[PDB]
Protein backbone atom coordinates (compact mmCIF):
# COMPACT_ATOMS: atom_id res chain seq x y z
CA UNK A 1 0.00 0.00 0.00
CA UNK A 2 2.79 2.64 0.78
CA UNK A 3 4.16 4.45 -2.45
CA UNK A 4 0.79 6.12 -3.08
CA UNK A 5 0.95 7.56 0.48
CA UNK A 6 4.62 8.54 0.26
CA UNK A 7 4.04 10.29 -3.05
CA UNK A 8 1.04 12.27 -1.83
CA UNK A 9 3.40 13.73 0.78
CA UNK A 10 5.62 15.02 -2.00
CA UNK A 11 2.58 16.02 -4.27
CA UNK A 12 1.17 18.24 -1.48
CA UNK A 13 4.53 20.06 -0.94
CA UNK A 14 4.79 20.86 -4.73
CA UNK A 15 1.09 21.96 -4.83
CA UNK A 16 1.87 24.27 -1.80
CA UNK A 17 4.86 25.82 -3.57
CA UNK A 18 3.10 26.24 -6.99
CA UNK A 19 -0.33 27.51 -5.87
CA UNK A 20 1.23 29.80 -3.31
CA UNK A 21 -1.24 32.63 -2.56
CA UNK A 22 -4.46 30.94 -3.77
CA UNK A 23 -4.14 28.10 -1.25
CA UNK A 24 -5.28 24.69 -2.44
CA UNK A 25 -7.55 21.68 -1.99
CA UNK A 26 -6.18 18.28 -1.47
CA UNK A 27 -8.34 15.14 -1.63
CA UNK A 28 -6.79 11.63 -2.39
CA UNK A 29 -9.68 9.76 -4.25
CA UNK A 30 -12.04 10.79 -7.11
CA UNK B 1 -7.98 12.87 -8.47
CA UNK B 2 -4.58 13.69 -7.19
CA UNK B 3 -2.62 10.56 -6.67
CA UNK B 4 -3.27 8.43 -9.73
CA UNK B 5 -1.91 10.38 -12.70
CA UNK B 6 0.67 12.23 -10.72
CA UNK B 7 2.17 9.23 -8.83
CA UNK B 8 2.20 6.99 -11.86
CA UNK B 9 3.52 9.72 -14.18
CA UNK B 10 5.27 12.93 -13.23
CA UNK B 11 3.46 16.13 -12.82
CA UNK B 12 4.84 19.34 -13.68
CA UNK B 13 4.57 22.67 -12.15
CA UNK B 14 2.21 24.11 -14.83
CA UNK B 15 -0.02 20.98 -14.48
CA UNK B 16 -0.26 21.33 -10.66
CA UNK B 17 -0.87 25.09 -11.12
CA UNK B 18 -4.40 23.91 -12.10
CA UNK B 19 -5.01 22.21 -8.76
CA UNK B 20 -4.91 25.57 -7.04
CA UNK B 21 -7.86 27.49 -5.80
ZN1 LIG C 1 9.50 9.97 -0.39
Amino acid sequence: FVNQHLCGSHLVEALYLVCGERGFFYTPKA
Amino acid sequence: GIVEQCCTSICSLYQLENYCN
